């Protein structure tokens, strides 16, 4: 059909699916878990070697893929454990787990080299001549939608000044209570960068939370250059758009646009039913307006790394050990 | 603020 296999709808697991794949053609992560030293694991206790599971099953089989393995490894079955969440948790669970299994291996630093950004924190008085510049890493950036009219605008209110005046006063402790701005600076941005949209929103005196299927754009290439407090000529923060994740209804349908190879050739994942798209369903199509169906996760990739971060990925990178204990597997669910 | 639909966390 497309080269690409599905996952299959086994419950109220949502964003889920979606995540995956796009967990899935990161093939420098993908290529990271395959080698990871999960020999003496438990086989339904151990979510890298759940994730392990997935991804060969995604990278071989011909029929729709399961995810119970995976959803009893990390625990998620009580009735609103995936409607509590959001993806940002879910991919931090997976890619925590990832990470403090490659300990001490080979392979470690992996998600940090991917996805980890450095990013400024800073507080400083009007008044009184105090700096307070704490500095903090990142993997995910939850990006406001309400108001904005697309990424560039949603970019320019998260680095946007904060005044702290009467009432909400920063305590400056040997200078006293002090009129302060509040602010953050872009440090680094990573390879891998995992824009969450913010399309829910608490109202009072209403249903709690309405669904905000307001228009929002964002670009097949992202300049965020400007966004950085120092630049780097011959690696300029420019990124190619890799994945789009979409959802459709209220308070729904969770659908994944992905073009695996970077090339523009874009294709749509709607669990077990892979099928070429145009750019335009997966782009122009997914801002919203007045329907439901509208983005929440964008998946980008900067320019300078596209070809490590999606390195081809043959069926000979997976350890001939993890691809026996997977046959294994495969041949008790076969008696 | 919620990117996804569920119970409100605010």
């Amino acid at each position: 059909h497309t080269g690409y296999v599905g996952l299959k709808n086994q419950g109220a697991t949502c964003y889920m699916n979606s995540l995956l794949q796009t967990l899935f053609f990161t093939n420098q992560l993908r290529k990271a878990v395959y080698m990871m030293p999960t020999e003496g694991d438990d086989s339904s206790k151990s979510v890298p070697l759940a994730l392990q599971r997935v991804f060969y099953e995604l990278q071989h089989s011909d029929k729709p893929v399961g995810t119970k393995k995976l959803t009893k490894s990390f625990g998620w079955e009580t009735l609103d454990s995936f409607m509590q969440h959001d993806v940002q948790e879910l991919c931090r669970v997976l890619l925590d787990n990832v990470e403090n299994k490659m300990k001490g291996t080979c392979v470690e630093g992996t998600i940090p080299k991917l996805f980890r950004g450095k990013m400024v924190s800073y507080i400083q008085c009007k008044e009184v001549d105090y700096r307070s510049d704490r500095r903090e890493d990142y993997y995910d950036i939850q990006l406001s939608i309400k108001g904005k009219k697309n990424i560039f605008e949603s970019f320019v209110d998260y680095v946007a000044v904060e005044q702290l005046d009467g009432d909400n006063k920063y305590d400056a402790g040997e200078h006293g209570l002090q009129e302060a701005e509040k602010g953050v600076k872009f440090l680094t941005l990573p390879p891998v960068l995992h824009l969450q949209l913010m399309r829910f929103m608490y109202d009072p005196q209403t249903d709690q939370n309405i669904k905000i299927n307001d228009r929002f754009e964002f670009p097949e290439q992202l300049p965020l250059d400007e966004f950085l407090q120092k630049t780097d000529p011959k690696d300029p923060a420019n990124y190619i758009l890799h994945a789009v994740l979409v959802h459709s209804g209220d308070n729904g349908h969770y659908v994944v646009y992905l073009n695996p190879k970077g090339d523009g050739k874009w294709c749509k994942f709607d669990d077990d039913v892979v099928s070429r798209c145009t750019k335009e369903e997966a782009i122009e199509h997914n801002y919203g307006g007045h329907h439901c169906t509208n983005a929440y996760m964008l998946v980008y990739i900067r320019e300078s790394k596209l070809s490590e971060v999606l390195q081809a990925v043959t069926d000979h990178d997976i350890p001939q050990q993890l691809v026996e204990r997977l046959q294994e597997e495969k041949r008790i669910e076969a008696q | 603020f919620r990117v996804n639909a569920g119970p409100p966390r605010c």
